[PDB]
RNA sequence: UAUGUUC
RNA sequence: AAUAGAUCCGUAACUUCGGGAAAAGGAUUGGCUCUGAGGACAUUAAUGUUAACUCAGAACUGAAACGGACAAGGGGA
RNA sequence: AAAAACCGUAAAUCCUAUCUUUUAAAGGAAGGAGAAGUCGUAACAAGGUUUCCGUAGGUGAACCUGCGGAAGGAUCAU
RNA sequence: AAAAUUUUUUGUUCUUAUUUUGGCUUAGUUACGAUUAAUAGGAGUAGCUUGGGGACAUUCGUAUUCAGAUGUCAGAGGUGAAAUUCUUAGAUUUUCUGGAGACGAACAACUGCGAAAGCAUUUGUCUAAAAUACUUCCAUUAAUCAAGAACGAAAGUUAAGGGAGUGAAGACGAUCAGAUACCGUCGUAAUCUUAACCAUAAACUAUGCCGACUAGGUGUUGGAUGAAGUGCUUCCUUCAGUACCUUAUGAGAAAUCAAAGUCUUUGGGUUCUGGGGCGAGUAUUCGCGCAAGCGAGAAAGUUAAAAGAAUUGACGGAAGGGCACCACCAGGCGUGGAGCUUGCGGCUUAAUUU
RNA sequence: CUUUUGAUGUUAGGGUAUUGGCCUAACAUGGCUAUGACGGGUAACGGGGAAUUAGAGUUCGAUUCCGGAGAGGGAGCCUGAGAAAUAGCUACCACAUCUAAGGAAGGCAGCAGGCGCGUAAAUUACCCAAUUCUAAAGAAGAGAGGUAGUGACAAGAAAUAACAAUGCAAGGUUUGUAUUGGAAUGGUGGGAAUUUAAAACCUUCCCAGAGUAACAAUUGGAGGGCAAGUCUGGUGCCAGCAGCCGCGGUAAUUCCAGCUCCAAUAGCGUAUAUUAAAAUUGUUGCAGUUAAAACGCUCGUAGUUGAAUUUCAAAGAAUCAUUCUUUUUAAAAUCCGAUUUUGUUACUUUGAGUA
């Protein structure tokens, strides 16, 4: 774990079968359109995959079609300018700062906000080392509330 | 963070045949550990190991003969010339008559004796005796 | 791990650690601190000539009981007052009150030796005549 | 469950 | 009585960190002849008209003198 | 050729400032060593108020007391 | 669009064009072109999930204390014993009412949460965390870290408020040879809240963080899996915590340690710290601080030990047993209370021999 | 930190033998730095090398050779191919010589030598014979250099005897051992050959020339560490010894002496420094619960370290039962069924150049 203690090995393990499940006679001719419609209706790719697994019964979009969900979203041009995890971290930091402004006596909240901003800086450094984020992206803490956009 | 995979592999091997369990599971397989294991095999220190090739950087199960006194890695992988082979050997191995100091060389994984007989010493990997 | 950086590019860290840490032992600090030249009276010399000021008896340590016969020497090289032990049974009588005397260390560098407290030097010859040549036997000529 | 030094 | 204007340089102890401070302490300053910098306005990137005194630099010059009169801190422990 | 002037090279001297090293000193205040010195008994046993930490105040001295800690406690325990 | 080749107008000299190829645009064709998804990490989703995690507001509880009332009358407090103190103006005690501040018992645990310091009345809101489950997403984004930053018990400092109880200082009363202490009565600062400082603790599991491996059992906390006594309770497996017991042909100087193991068969990664004792965490200097002080931090000199663990003994205003008239007790008989002999001390001793 | 006083760069020039902020003018605001700039210290000339090393390391290197710098401290300059020269010049500072007082003259960190300083270091010698340099180049010079003197700095070889007979001890007529008594040989003196520039030394030969072979070995110890005395006198907690532990107050195995013994030996002690010992500086290779030592805790940059994955095998000759040697097997350009290149670096292998 990045901060604190606890190994917490809870996760999801993909099946050995890499290919599309045999019982799925469904055709991949419209699964990408389904995810595109879902993203248009407004869903982050994580919950797009979750909704696809639950309500559509088509696990491992990568197995159904040899291309992964955020990748097809980018290929269609729908993908957001800020990656999902970084945006969620920014939202958490914005909420925490909004709370702290009212309660400056919340030392624990201040500490965890420092931790969250450290994570934000590390992951933004990674994303701008890749070309997934503009080189001038900084995350100043003043206008992050509207930076979600 | 595992850092070195072969170090953990050899430490697990060592603990295993110190316990004398005759069969040991090495979880993070790699090509380097595979070649190290084949060299140990060809020198007769282990049996017929089989790599369980799952879709997830699979594992290895190796049969032990109760035959290895100690296998270990050398970290960092010091680059050794052909000249300092003797200096490393008299400091690492228990005798000049048995034991193997494993080098990675421009011509692959090999021990000190055949590295000498083929020239071109390289980087040190580990040892077993 | 091991407590030390073992990486193939950790030579800077290891070297700096050793450089800082060698100041922690008495030997290296004593041999490499610039203080020694000004602190010790011999200024790094093995021997020194001086002028006898007077003779004094110094108490031995508590377990023993003796009056070690030492002399107070004004070093001509610097002008420092030192105390030098006079070896031998009746060698104090062999030295007068205003003579040139050659003194050396007591064998433990700057440390006291035996039950004698605070004495770090010993007389080796007076009036350029050896105390050994005067005491153990009169094999050499007497006092000039 | 008063106090009670030193060699 | 001693300088004392201005420009450039330099400025300690101590300190309530704001000061001390013009600390202390140095150099220069005239005249003349020049050089450089700092604006505004019109024509189909380029060419003309025109204004303040303000700095900086260089030659030359003189009985080495120039805040030439006036005006104008003595400092320090 | 003497001699003179002006740029330049620039020794040397002096003033000022700063730094470095060494060094005197009324008085003050430590440390170490010595001797059978004086006063008490602080610690080691529950050391006779368990000991110790941080902090603060007080007292001839060791030390005492308050607050919060630790067991290295005198309790591994209805 | 240019290069190469050739032909060529035409009096020291002016055209040209032809054909192959290096570069731009325009349909088609390639096996056209993206490695896993780490018992790495981050993000997400879900649970009549968990928790004394945090902040703000709010609620309750007895106790204590103050004030008022109430009934009665000699004491009440306190101690080893007392005294200081309160008390016919009614102390203490009984009952009731109102106020105040602090605290949050019993439940309460070798239990929970938190990075640590720390966190325990109710309820609400805000906020975060962790584990678990996942065929959800990204795909190396990670580990440890000089400098640097946040937090950091108590005490202390500053300024307002609060001020019951306790109580550094102080004042008395005791004890004692003394007692400025331990004990008692009182009592200022402080303790509490708010806003700032301070940045230190035996801040301790005296044990840095990440990773791998190595053994059985008893529990316990939070999830998830499967099954069964009665829509409901237990058992099985497993993950993540958290202790304990045993065991080591493992370690260690040993005490002991499941890590303090896998180390002369010495190398997984990384940070910090130490180098005999005293001087000394002193002096000096610098940074920080309102101050107290904090962080960094010597030297001269001095010294043969200091230090750790364990064994035997001795000792204990340590515990548990047992014994004795050179101990006491069921009980008495004497000496020193009476005078006298004798030995020794001692007393002047030519010697009163020792 | 540097940057007015050139700091970093551009442009133009000046200057130089030449490049260059080397300098000048204008312009721009750069240059270096926790991978330690800028400072401070060095009892710091650097290297070839030296000591100690099992391997790592630690310490030293003024000093044969190479490079640098200096000629009391600075600065300036002439000649010259070459000097910012110093047994060349000019000036200042500090010293210091002669003077008739007007003025002159100097630079041993060259060779000797002297004073001073010190713990600390040699002859005011001989010669250009060798090595080599300079010249008008055989023939002259050279304190370069060589030779000798002083020289227990270091280093090497190596005397202080060897042998025969009884007596004695040990042993089945074998070893050691106080007396005799003849050989051998240096040390030494002299002559010579020789050597040498001359001389000296070595070597060689010839005369003498060893019995207490007086031709006489010392230094430091004898409680332990550590080889060797509970032997004899003196002293009596004094004197003294003792690196450390300790000894010394009447029986001192430790002091002062004698005898004997031990160690090394023409050498042996002492002092200081340094290396090993020291795995007590630990990369190899230390330790951190309690011996010294995990930051109170977390975040975090530099640094250090970082999961797996992309081209695998078969067949053939030779030692002994194995080991060892050789060929190919995708795709793109090369040669009309065959002809031949297919990321960078670290690292590693071979060379080159190594006084």
């Amino acid at each position: 774990r990045m901060y604190g203690k606890g190994k917490g090995i809870s996760s999801s393990t993909l099946p050995y079968k890499r290919k599309q499940p045999s019982w799925l006679k469904q055709k991949p001719s419209e699964i990408e359109d389904a995810i595109i419609k879902l993203a248009k209706k407004g869903q982050t790719p994580s919950q797009i995959g979750a909704t696809l697994r639950d309500n559509y019964g088509i696990p491992q979009v990568k197995s159904v079609t040899g291309n992964k969900i955020l990748r097809i979203l980018r290929a269609q041009g729908i993908a957001t300018t800020i990656p999902e995890d970084l945006y969620f971290l920014i939202k958490k930091a914005v909420s925490m700062r909004k709370h702290l402004e009212k309660n400056k006596k919340d030392k624990d909240c201040k500490f965890r906000l420092i931790l969250t901003e450290s994570k934000i800086h590390r992951i933004s450094r990674y994303y701008k080392r890749k070309k997934l984020l503009p080189s001038n992206w900084k995350y100043q803490s003043s206008t992050a509330s509207a930076l979600i956009a | 963070v595992r850092m070195s995979v072969l170090a953990d592999c050899l430490k697990t091997i060592n603990n295993a045949e110190k316990r004398g369990r005759r069969q040991v599971l090495i979880r993070p397989s790699s090509k380097v550990v595979i070649k190290f294991l084949q060299y140990m095999q060809k020198k007769g220190y282990i049996g017929s190991f089989e790599i369980v090739d799952d879709h997830r950087s699979g594992k290895i199960v190796v049969n032990l003969l109760g035959r290895i006194n100690k296998c270990a890695v050398i970290s960092p992988r010091y680059d050794v010339k052909l000249d300092e082979i003797e200096k490393i050997i008299t400091s690492i191995l228990p005798s000049r008559l048995f034991g193997h100091l494993i080098l990675t060389t421009p011509y692959g994984i090999m021990d000190h004796e055949e590295a000498r007989r083929k020239h071109t010493g390289g980087k040190v990997l580990g040892f077993f005796f | 791990g091991s407590g030390k950086p073992s990486g193939l590019r950790a030579a800077r860290k290891l070297r700096i650690r050793r450089r800082t840490q060698r100041w922690a032992d008495k030997s290296y600090k004593k041999s490499h601190l610039g203080t020694r030249w000004k602190s010790n009276p011999f200024r790094g010399s093995s021997h020194a000539k001086g002028i006898v000021v007077e003779k004094v008896a110094i108490e031995a340590k508590q377990p023993n009981s003796a009056y070690r016969k030492c002399v107070r020497v004004q070093l001509i090289k610097n002008g420092k007052k030192i105390t030098a032990f006079v070896p031998g049974d009746g060698c104090l009588n062999f030295i007068d009150e205003n003579d040139e005397v050659l003194v050396s260390g007591f064998g433990r560098s700057g440390h006291s030796v035996g039950d004698l407290p605070g004495v770090k030097f010993k007389v080796v010859k007076v009036a350029r005549v050896s105390l050994l040549a005067l005491f153990k036997e009169k094999k050499e000529k007497p006092r000039s």
